[PDB]
Formats: structure tokens, sequence, C-alpha cells
């Protein structure tokens, strides 16, 4: 309190001289981060992020955060890689339920689904940025057949961590474009297709288009996509 | 001379925390002939978290010179060549530090004590370390520095009255 308010560094040296014990000491003590913050103005395209940097959005301020700064994240926790998201990619029908979620967004079409088994990073994109955070409700579109996501965000207060964006440009890298953005409250990641390249692996569309259709929707899922379609579209135009 | 020479290059290691062979030191009769020579150069690990304000610090405190370091790029990693007095000149495109840089092989980041002093908020129980970080491309470094605060104020006040007995 009255000795740390008052000391400048520079007076500590001839200090730490009778005293290079506890140099050490005072140095790992100084790990409370009070920098490593500042502003992003929307819509915030991912190829203006900055290296290693979580986002976070909420009331508080839409804010980007150093890494080493960040404590909403968890340092044990160890988050799934853009390979780990091809490989989920790769099983997806043996996971159809895990990823109920992801296949609602394409409302019941089977030609945005054809789509998506030409273009493996819309499920790595999802699939990353789902790991991070559960509560997400993606919605697909196509346009000159080029599949297009757009992900919202259900609750306002949303932290997006470094490494899930680190991954989800490794995903997304030359042929699309990604962009936060937040519309009526809600926060909304946009991946743009921008060209169909072409995919080495080839996934059984069939079994996943007949296990699709065969899933019923219910009705919190219904009724909570239903209020959420609406918003993407008022922010599409 | 030698002695003062030798006391900086074994505070840089211990600083630091660099070991034997990721130091290098330049004789400081070839020194003393030139002003523009660096008397180490400091190889600097990424993701790594670096206590480069007092070692600036510690270098003012036994120095009646105002420190100069300088980041580095070479290429596959990054280095921080120390010098006493600043360089008469410098590599071209030289900048002082922010609290987040692009660092290219070509460029070279200029950090002293009164830049540091622009970026951390007060100045008494405030400590600011840098970090280096590799970047999206395969050339391309980040330094970054960011200041910091202790974990607990007691455990600080303590220590600063355990420093005056
Ligand atoms: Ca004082
Ligand atoms: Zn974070």
């Amino acid at each position: 309190g009255p000795l740390g308010s008052m000391l400048k560094l520079s007076e500590l040296h001839d200090v730490f001289q009778r005293h290079p014990e506890l140099e050490l000491k005072y140095l790992n003590m100084m790990k409370m981060a009070i920098t490593g913050k500042e502003s992003i103005c929307l819509p915030f395209n991912f190829h203006s992020h900055r290296q290693h940097t979580c986002l976070d959005i909420s009331p508080y301020g839409n804010e980007q955060v150093s890494r080493i700064a960040c404590t909403s994240c968890e340092d044990n926790r160890i988050l799934p890689t853009a390979s780990d998201a091809m490989v989920a990619f790769i099983n997806q029908t043996s996971n159809i339920m895990k990823n109920r979620n992801f296949y609602y967004g394409f409302c019941k079409s089977s030609e945005l689904l054809k789509l998506s088994t030409n273009q493996p990073p819309i499920f790595q994109i999802y699939y990353l940025l789902h790991a991070a955070n559960h509560d997400i409700v993606p919605f697909m579109h196509a346009e000159d057949g080029r599949l297009h996501m757009h992900v919202i965000f259900e609750n306002p207060d949303v932290h997006i961590p470094c490494d899930c964006i680190t991954q989800m440009l490794t995903a997304a890298r030359e042929d699309y474009s990604v962009t936060l953005n937040i519309v009526r409250d809600h926060v909304v990641i946009s991946v743009l297709c921008h060209a169909v390249s072409a995919s080495s692996v080839k996934i059984d569309v069939t079994i996943l288009q007949r296990k699709i259709d065969e899933m019923d929707i219910p009705n919190d899922v219904s009724e909570s996509f239903e209020r959420y379609k609406e918003l993407i579209q008022e922010l599409c135009q | 001379n030698k002695v003062l020479h030798q006391d900086l290059v074994q505070a840089t290691r211990r600083i630091l925390k660099l070991g034997p062979s990721e130091l290098r030191v330049t004789d400081a009769g070839l020194i003393c002939k030139n002003p523009n020579y660096s008397v180490c150069d400091a190889m600097l690990k990424t993701d790594t978290v670096y206590c480069v304000e007092y070692l600036l610090s510690y270098w003012e405190s036994r120095a009646d010179h105002v420190p100069c370091f300088i980041f580095k790029n070479t290429g596959c990693a990054v280095s921080l060549c120390c010098f006493v007095r600043a360089p008469v000149a410098l590599v071209s495109p030289a900048r002082h530090v922010g609290e987040f840089n692009v660092l290219k092989v070509n460029e070279s980041l200029i950090v002293t004590l009164k830049d540091i002093e622009e970026i951390k908020p007060s100045a008494y129980g405030v400590l600011t370390k840098c970090v280096v970080r590799k970047s999206n491309s395969a050339s391309v470094f980040n330094i970054e520095l960011i200041a910091f605060g202790p974990e607990n104020e007691g455990e600080y006040e303590n220590l600063l009255r355990e420093l005056y007995a």
C-alpha cells in the first residue's frame, strides 16, 4: 500500500544489490495484466484480426484482448484444431446428433447440404466455433453454387478465444472471408465463400442426406431458430 | 570498465534467464573503439515473457547513460541487441516500440525506458514485460509489450518492507 504507491523501480536497484535473493521474487510477482486491450470497429473482418488475440463482445465494450492478458480463458483446456475439425467433417455421419445444430441451419434443404459436402471449411468453422461456444446457431445460404454461413451467438456476452480464431482462419484461408458483427444486440459471424476449390475427400452424400431427413426438429429448436433466422435476414439487407 | 562490461552481461543473462549459448557478447576493447556496436545480443524464445523494463532500468542504474535496446528479426528468430548509449546510425527502418509491433526482417524496433513510461498507466506498482510471437506469415514476428501489476499487494508490500531491514 504505502511503500507500493510510492516507489519507482529506478530506486529499487541499490536495494536489490543488498538483497539479490528477492529480485526474482519481485519479477515473478508482476503477473496481473493491466494493458493489452483495444476497441474493434464493426463490421470486424478477420484479416484485420491481430495475431494471438481473443475477442470480447459485451455491454462493457466490443474489444480485442491479448492472450496473456485474457482472464476469461482457461489455461488447462485444449481446443481442437482445423485438422481435428477436418477429421470431424470426415466422420460427420457418425456424429449426426452431436452436430444436430449444424444440420438445422440447412432448413431441410438437400441442395445446401450437397454443397456442404463439397466445402469442408463450412463444417470446420462451425465445429471450431461450437467447441468454443456451444450456444450458437448457424444459418446456411447459397449464391452462385457457393455455400455461405452466418453463425448467431445466442448470448449477448460473447468471448471468442484466441486459438479458436487462429484455427478458423486456417480452415477459411484464401477462399473465405470472415466478419464479426453485432445486429439487434446479438453477435453474428459471417463466413463468405469466394471460390469453391477442389476437395480431395468425398463424403457419402446419400447416408448423410437420408439420415438428416430422418431427424425430428424439436419445438424448442424450431421456435428459437425461427426467431434467429429473421435477425440474419435483417443484417444481410 | 571490464568489471562494468561484465556486470551488464551477467545481469542480462539473469533477468532474461538466458543460457550461456543464448547470449552473444562482443568484447569491450572492440566496443570501446566504435560507439555504434552492441555490447550483447540476446537470443529470445517465442511465447516467453521477458522483463525488458527491469533490464533497461538496471542498465540505467549501472550506467550514466540512457540505455537503448533493439529487437532484430533474424528471419527464424528475434534477438534483443543491447547498447549502453543509443547508436549514432541504425538499420534504416527503425522505429520505437508500442503495445503491439509487427517486426519484419528488414525492420528493427527500438526500446528505451521512455517508450515504456508511455505504455504503463502508473509508475508505482507496474512493471512492463515483452513477449515475441511467431506471425501468421513465415518471416514475420510480433513483439508485444504489456504492463503488469502484482498478484497480491500485501505480498508486494511485504517484499518491499523486507527489502528495507
Ligand atoms: Ca518515490
Ligand atoms: Zn481469451
